[PDB]
Order: C-alpha cells, then structure tokens, then sequence
C-alpha cells in the first residue's frame, strides 16, 4: 500500500483529571505528540455526498 | 358517519356554500336564498385544528445516534443494530398508520355531528310551527319572509307568533 508492506495500528487512551497516563516501550511505539481535549454535546457525524448549502 | 346525518338523511353537500360549512337554504313567499351558519362551521373547525396542533406538534430532536448503514459483513454486532432499527422503524409506522386511521374517523364523526347538532338545534326553535320532511328540510307552517328566515337563523324566533297560524295549517 503506498509502496510499503508495513502497518501501524492506531489505538487510544483516555485520562481522567487525576489519572496519570504512563507509557512503556523497548520498541514499535508509534507516540502521541500531546492529547486531544474531550467535550460532550450535539456533536457527530455523517456520511453524505449532497452539496452543501447557503 | 355515526349520526347519520352527512351521507345520510341529507341526500348530499352543496358545492355553492362556498362561506362557511354548514348552512341553511330556504323557501318562501320572497323567493330562495342561502345563508353559511358561522357558529358550526367554526366549531368543527377548532376541533381540527386542536388535532392539527396535537400532531404537526414539535418533533424531537435527535443528535449523535447509531449506525445504521454498513460496507462490511461483521456478524453478530451488526446484526443486533440492524434489528433494534428495524424494530423501531416498524413500530413507528405502526403508530403512524393507526393515528391518521383514528383521526380520519373521528374526524368524519365529529363533522357529521355538527350537522346533526344545528338540525336539532333548528327543530328545537320551531316547536310546534314545522315538520321534519325526512331529508333534512322543515316545512314551516306559517307565512315565514326573508326576516322571519332570519330570525330563525339568528336564533331569536319567538315560535309563540307564529303558533296559532301553524297548528291551523297543521291540522285540517
Ligand atoms: C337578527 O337579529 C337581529 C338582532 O336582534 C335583528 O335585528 C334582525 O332582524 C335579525 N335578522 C334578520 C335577517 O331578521
């Protein structure tokens, strides 16, 4: 795929206010960079190919 | 309908009542005329129109849900969200089939009530001075002009005016 025949899986973790995130590895860790803030809302998604509109 | 009043004993509607939607047509020495009665007309109305509001009524509002479509066979998971929508797509056609039925007939009822309700609301006026003909129409007793029409109309016909002239008519 795109040349190569290697993957990466993605996978996650939520933290808790007071958890603490611990991180080990002695190889193949593809790592997170920072963390996503979380909301909760209307929010979601759909699949749709209409145009959008004014 | 349950009265038997609209396609019953009124042989049929008047396409030329185009005011109102209960009404009287007369007879008399003046010639004929019509007249829309506004009190039954707007009762019906309000009526559908209470049941219009109960249904065109504020739908729900619905964010982040499941699925419900899928480009791959998975098995037992998709199979169950599958089958609770489907669930409920039935039961809300269910629903919705059996309320447009129920209204239907209640509707045609309560429309064939207030026919029935201003014809007995009629009878009751003239007393002693007219007849029910069968098909929805009185034959009054008495000499009765434009006015006269009126006032039964209106609601204010002193049937004791009259009383002496129609019972000699009546009975002979
Ligand atoms: C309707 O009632 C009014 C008020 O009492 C009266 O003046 C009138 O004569 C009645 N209408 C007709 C057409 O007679």
């Amino acid at each position: 795929v795109r040349g190569l025949s290697s993957r990466i899986s993605i996978y996650w973790t939520i933290v808790k206010p007071g958890d603490i995130l611990v991180i080990n590895s002695n190889g193949n860790l593809i790592a997170p960079r920072g963390y996503f803030k979380m909301r909760t809302g209307k929010s979601s998604i759909m699949r749709s190919d209409a145009p959008i509109g004014t | 309908g349950i009265f038997g009043a609209i396609a019953g004993f009124i042989e049929n509607g008047w396409e030329g009542m185009i005011d109102g939607w209960y009404g009287f047509r007369h007879q008399n020495s003046e010639g004929t005329g019509q007249a829309a009665d506004l009190k039954s007309t707007q009762a019906a109305i309000d009526q559908i129109n209470g049941k219009l509001n109960r249904v065109i009524e504020k739908t729900n509002e619905k964010f982040h849900q499941i699925e419900k479509e899928f480009s791959e066979v998975e098995g037992r998971i998709q199979d169950l969200e599958k089958y609770v929508e489907d669930t409920k797509i039935d039961l809300w056609s269910y629903n919705a089939e059996l309320l447009v039925a129920l209204e239907n007939q209640h509707t045609i009822d309560l429309t064939d009530s207030e026919m029935n309700k201003l014809f007995e609301k009629t009878r009751r006026q003239l007393r002693e001075n007219a007849e029910d003909m069968g098909n929805g129409c009185f034959k009054i007793y008495h000499k009765c002009d434009n006015a006269c029409i009126g006032s039964i109309r209106n609601g204010t016909y002193d049937h004791d005016v009259y009383r002496d002239e129609a019972l000699n008519n009546r009975f002979q």
